């Protein structure tokens, strides 16, 4: 939220360079479920986690793709079964 | 293998440039493999596992990590390690009525049933009590051909 708050300053690039190497581990995270079915977390600190299979737990961002990542990460384990 | 790491470690501390943080960050592959293995010795230890039973548990932890495949490779080698006298143990029950069963922690066990039903084939003794099963010394994964296989 800091980063759409001030752009238009010259602090634009101090902010731009912590965010980009602050958001790397969550964008490292979602590279590894999608495309290989296993997850990972730091502390379960990030919400989101994981017969008929679907009886698995799930306990800004562009939330518009945030819960699709939840169905995205369990159809490939099941698909590595 | 691990002597071998430290060994480099050794020449490189020796030519006045290593740091605590280089060393840091050099160990933690090698943390991986030995938190692996002690994790695996401990599981095995406790329940007092071998036979089969040791070979269930390397199928499912065979399993379970295959997110980095660093340590995926390790317990794929070692699962094919451990089964390799399973396998020829199997093979021969297969291919051959003869088996000699150096240690008892083969799936099949053979008790004489010959000292009761003797000279006859009027019990139908092999298929009852005399060629059983033994259930948990089955590794898990040939438990879909069972029957078969006796």
């Amino acid at each position: 939220q800091e980063a759409l708050h001030n752009c238009s300053n010259e602090h634009y690039p101090v902010l731009l360079s912590l965010l980009k190497t602050s958001c790397e581990p969550y964008t490292r995270f979602i590279h590894d479920w999608v495309y290989s079915g296993v997850f990972r977390d730091a502390y379960g600190e990030f919400m989101i986690q994981v017969k008929l299979y679907w009886t698995h737990g799930y306990v800004v961002f562009l939330k518009h793709i945030a819960h699709d990542i939840y169905v995205c990460g369990k159809t490939i384990n099941l698909l590595k079964l | 293998e691990h002597l071998i790491l430290v060994s480099q470690l050794e020449q490189l501390h020796r030519q006045g440039l290593l740091s605590l943080q280089k060393l840091w960050f050099y160990i933690q592959p090698a943390m991986r493999t030995m938190d692996i293995l002690a994790s695996l010795a401990t599981s095995v230890d406790k329940g007092e596992c071998l036979g089969g039973s040791t070979l269930s548990l390397l199928h499912d932890r065979s399993f379970s990590y295959t997110g980095d495949s660093q340590a995926q490779e390790l317990c794929l080698y070692l699962t094919k390690a451990a089964s390799a006298p399973y396998f020829e143990v199997l093979e021969k029950w297969i291919y051959r009525g003869i088996i000699h069963d150096p240690y008892s922690e083969f799936m099949v066990e053979e008790h004489e049933l010959r000292k009761e039903r003797i000279q006859e084939d009027y019990n139908d003794k092999y298929w009852d009590q005399r060629y059983t099963i033994v259930q948990q010394q089955i590794p898990s994964f040939l438990q879909k051909m069972a029957d078969k296989i006796l």
